[PDB]
RNA sequence: GGUAUG
RNA sequence: ACUGACGCUCAGGUGCGAAAGCGUGGGGAGCAAACAGGAUUAGAUACCCUGGUAGUCCACGCCGUAAACGAUGUCGACUUGGAGGUUGUGCCGGCGUGGCUUCCGGAGCUAACGCGUUAAGUCGACCGCCUGGGGAGUACGGCCGCAAGGUUAAAACUCAA
């Protein structure tokens, strides 16, 4: 029943406190993300150069939920 | 007898010992600072430096973001140092740019 | 003699 | 022997108050913040070594704080014991009887640890103080201080300890 999210490639830029990253997307546009909880329970660790899909929000552009590391 | 004065005469030129800084991929600013002050005070009094960069685990599938923070030292001691020697490769897990005093 | 880091 | 309740406590007040520090002037062996150098080290603004100034000492004046602690306000009464120490004293080494004090422990108390006649027991008098953590003994204001600062003393906010 949820509404959709926008996949959208990215580069990490910076490592945040609290595995929060800055990261460019494709587009350009430069999102806070923070990483999924698979991902925190899976022990994907995430880096500053990393290739990431982030899952964006309609509601806040600004932000995203990083989903997948390459 | 007089060997006193001679060894003096020997010792009152220092012998240049080779102070090592070490930095990571991710060193933050103001620590990066503090590490640059330590590295003017080290070539002031005439030391060799020895400036290292760590990679760990999966930050040497990044080499050039490190390779940016050697080149960013290089740039920052640039009249007051030369390099006599900059990382081509990996070596290990590190990559160690000599500089001298001028 | 400082037992930096699995 | 005498006085005859003259007592206890005490907001405010007044004084005293380690060390460091401050002012003026002395003094300066040893020691030693700062500092200089030598090392150690990835670095070593340290610890270690060689030195070394303020200071530590004296006088006078200031400061007024310390884990200034028994982390235990002052005064009075009452309530089993044991072992010591110390300082009086009476009586015939012993047998008492006061003051201060160390340790153990009973009842009781205590969340427990423990305290336990020098109570944290049982009571009474008066005073001081606390009211979640952080923010904070901080800000603002006042008072004090030559200064360093001290004292009185919040709130927003944030946390679910
Ligand atoms: C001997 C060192 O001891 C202390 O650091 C210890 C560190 O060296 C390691 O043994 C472990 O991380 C310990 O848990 C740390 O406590 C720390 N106080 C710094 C000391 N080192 C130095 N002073 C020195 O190397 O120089
Ligand atoms: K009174
Ligand atoms: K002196
Ligand atoms: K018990
Ligand atoms: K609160
Ligand atoms: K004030
Ligand atoms: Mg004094
Ligand atoms: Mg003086
Ligand atoms: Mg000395
Ligand atoms: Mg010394
Ligand atoms: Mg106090
Ligand atoms: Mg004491
Ligand atoms: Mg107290
Ligand atoms: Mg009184
Ligand atoms: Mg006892
Ligand atoms: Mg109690
Ligand atoms: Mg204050």
């Amino acid at each position: 029943a949820k509404e959709d999210n926008i996949e959208m490639q990215g580069t990490v830029l910076e490592t945040l406190p609290n595995t929060m990253f800055r990261v460019e997307l494709e587009n350009g546009h430069v999102v806070t993300a923070h990483i999924s909880g698979k991902m925190r329970k899976n022990y994907i660790r995430i880096l500053t150069g990393d290739k990431v899909t982030v899952e964006l929000t309609p509601y806040d552009l600004s932000k995203g939920r990083i989903v997948f590391r390459s | 007898e007089k060997s006193k004065s001679s060894k003096e005469q020997k010792k009152k030129q220092k012998v240049i010992q080779v102070k090592e800084i070490k930095f990571r991929p991710g060193t933050d600013e103001g620590d990066y600072q503090v590490k640059l002050r330590s590295l003017i005070r080290f070539l002031e009094e005439g030391d060799k430096a020895k400036i290292t960069l760590r990679f760990r685990g999966r930050e040497m599938a990044h080499q050039q973001i490190g390779m940016e923070v050697l080149n960013r030292v290089k740039d920052d001691l640039q009249e007051l140092a030369v390099v006599e020697s900059f990382p081509t490769k990996i070596e290990g897990r590190q990559m160690i740019m000599v500089l001298a005093p001028k």
